[PDB]
């Protein structure tokens, strides 16, 4: 029982690992991204930061 | 008690999964509508009435 | 009771399965439209031509 | 005693009502089953597509 | 009496009729201060006046101890059932129903709603982006049809192809209208359904004003109070040298005269 | 991060929004007039038939009245499309913001209560220490007094 109980902790955190290493900082580099490319495509079209517009 | 608190850790980590994934996701689908709209129409929608 | 917290952790495995796998599917569904739109600008100018039957 | 206090602990675990996400108060189980449903409901969406 | 001044000036209502009350108030304190002063020793005051002064110091640590506590009190702490009713206490201020405090939502929190919800609309333009394209291929299947039963090259059967598909786009066209209407219908109710709550929210923007001036006031006062304690100060000061000034000075040559 | 990255975010949440309703109602529109086509086209296929009896003048006529109306009916859509709908949307967007900016307006007002109750606390005890100044003041001019006599 000791032993299977302690195979269960490791895979939880195994998992808990693959998602803030792996999964999320691939998804973070994705979203940063493309919230630069944007925010880049609009102000070159309105020569401003499109922010400043919608304050 | 360990495995416990590691159940707790792990589901935060999964709803921050979550909330990634929907805003990636959200993103992605801006841009997929920007790129068939002429820019010209999607700044009237964006910015028009706040430009003089 | 033991038992019951392996339940858990397996209900755990499968949500983030589920949203990992649904992340996957939009990321195809994206290429798949960025494919079509290119072959479908080419259909649509045909048939509004019939507008042109002047002589 | 350890047989006791293991029986407790995951008892504890299964009925505390702790914010999770948003502005509900909700179980763990509950917020996931929630989580579940939602990922089904958007994966039914796009098979129809 | 110095409160009901500082109440007075935090409650911008100078209701003009409180003046007459306040002399009344000072006179009163004037007399019965007289009465102390010539019904015990100075001596016995000032040690009164020392343990009245640690007794507030003592108050001060003991908030701070508590309210510290507070800060450093974030809630796994399950509610302990302890038992005992005496009377009723059920808070300094008097009553304490309100504690829901939940832990208010943190802004990373409503935000992720935020961005699910978002995802909601995505997933239903996709849907409605399938459908229309059935629809669309439907619709040109059905005119292909129509158009090979009006070609017995007849120029009435030209003409009549010609008035077919005129009406058929005064119809889609008028379909397409009627729908932007109706859904510019339901943005419209959805925003009037939710006008209620931004006036609501206007409201506690300007609370929050409001009450921000009101932390304001209460911050200049401290202020004042404040630098008018040092002054204070300063003067009993003087005003025990001055005393024993005029002693030294005008009352201790007198009996050598 | 900064109340500006936060005010930057829920604007980002807000041209995501824009963009994609925007494009959800013109896909609505036109799934709408599809049907509506599909439907008048299935049941004016069997009449087309007998309207080719009809004298070429009547028809040249109705062709001519029938894009009239739809150049009425366009010029009316597009005022729709480009000019009220934008408007409505970004309305609407803007109300996504509502829940976050209650929430921190919440936040602000539990936090306010905080700062003035510590301040009411600080003014009243300032205000007994004045009043013990005021006693002891009060005592040397009255001995002053009866040195004099």
């Amino acid at each position: 029982k000791a032993k299977f109980e302690s195979e269960v902790l490791t895979r939880l955190r195994n998992m808990r690992h693959k998602i803030k290493r792996e999964d999320l900082v691939s998804i973070e580099k994705i979203i940063a991204d493309r919230e630069r490319e944007w925010e880049r495509k609009w102000e070159k079209i309105l020569g401003k930061c499109p922010f400043s517009l919608l304050k | 008690l360990k495995t416990d608190e590691e159940l707790a850790r792990s589901f935060r980590q999964i709803l921050d999964l979550s909330f990634k994934v929907n805003k990636e996701i959200s993103l992605q689908s801006q841009k997929a509508v920007e790129e068939t709209c002429e820019s010209a129409l999607v700044r009237q929608w964006y910015f028009d009435g706040s430009l003089p | 009771a033991l038992m019951r917290m392996e339940s858990l952790e397996a209900e755990m495995e499968e949500v983030t399965e589920q949203i990992l796998t649904w992340r996957e599917q939009q990321k195809t569904a994206f290429q798949m439209n960025s494919d079509a739109n290119s072959s479908c600008i080419t259909a649509q100018t045909s048939y509004l031509s019939i507008e042109n039957l002047h002589p | 005693e350890t047989s006791e206090n293991i029986v407790d602990v995951v008892r504890e675990r299964h009925q505390s009502k702790e914010k999770w996400a948003g502005s509900t108060i909700s179980t763990l189980c509950e917020k996931m089953k929630e989580l579940r449903q939602s990922y089904e409901a958007f994966q039914q969406s796009s098979l129809q597509d | 009496f110095l409160r009901s001044l500082h109440d007075d000036s935090i409650s911008s209502s100078v209701h003009p009729g409180k003046e007459d009350l306040r002399s009344l108030s000072h006179q009163q304190w004037m007399s019965m201060a007289e009465k102390v002063w010539n019904t015990h020793t100075p001596n016995h005051i000032l040690a009164a006046l020392e343990r009245l002064t640690l007794n507030s110091t003592q108050e001060l640590k003991k908030l701070q101890f508590s309210q510290a506590a507070d800060l450093s009190k974030g809630p796994s702490c399950q509610l302990k059932e302890f038992s005992e009713p005496i009377t009723q206490s059920r808070s300094c201020n008097e009553s304490t129903h309100l504690d829901p405090q939940e832990t208010l939502p943190s802004f990373h929190s409503l935000i992720q709603e935020g961005w699910a919800n978002s995802v909601k609309v995505s997933s239903e333009l996709r849907r409605v982006q399938s459908q229309a394209q059935a629809l669309s291929e439907h619709l040109a299947e059905r005119i292909q049809e129509i158009h090979k039963k009006l070609s017995d090259g007849s120029e009435v059967s030209v003409l009549t192809r010609a008035a077919f598909d005129a009406e058929l786009r005064c119809v889609i066209l008028r379909g397409c209208r009627d729908a932007l209407m109706q859904e510019c219908r339901m943005l419209q109710e959805e925003a009037a359904g939710k006008k209620q709550e931004m006036k609501l929210l206007q409201q506690q923007q300007q609370n929050i004003q409001e009450a921000c001036l009101l932390l304001d006031k209460k911050q200049k006062h401290i202020q004042i109070l404040i630098k008018g304690n040092s002054s204070s100060k300063s003067q009993i000061r003087r005003s025990s040298v001055e005393a024993q000034k005029y002693v030294q000075d005008k009352l201790l040559p007198w009996p050598q005269e | 991060g900064t109340t500006e990255d936060k005010c930057k975010e829920m604007m980002r949440l807000q041209l995501a929004y824009i963009c994609a309703k925007h494009k959800l109602i013109q896909m609505k529109a036109k799934s709408a007039s599809l049907k509506v086509g599909l439907q008048w086209a299935e049941n004016n296929a069997s009449v087309v038939q007998d309207k080719a009896s009809q004298k070429e003048e009547n028809l040249k006529v109705r062709i001519t009245s029938l894009k009239n109306e739809t150049l009425q009916i366009e010029n009316h859509t597009n005022s729709i499309s480009n000019e009220k709908l934008p408007g409505l949307v970004r309305d609407n967007a803007q109300l996504l913001n509502m829940p976050i900016v209650k929430g921190d307006y919440d936040l602000q007002m539990a936090h306010q209560t905080s700062c003035s109750s510590r301040q009411d606390l600080v003014c009243d005890h300032l205000m007994k220490q004045k009043a013990s100044f005021e006693l002891l003041q009060l005592g040397y001019e009255l001995e002053l007094r009866k040195h004099r006599d």
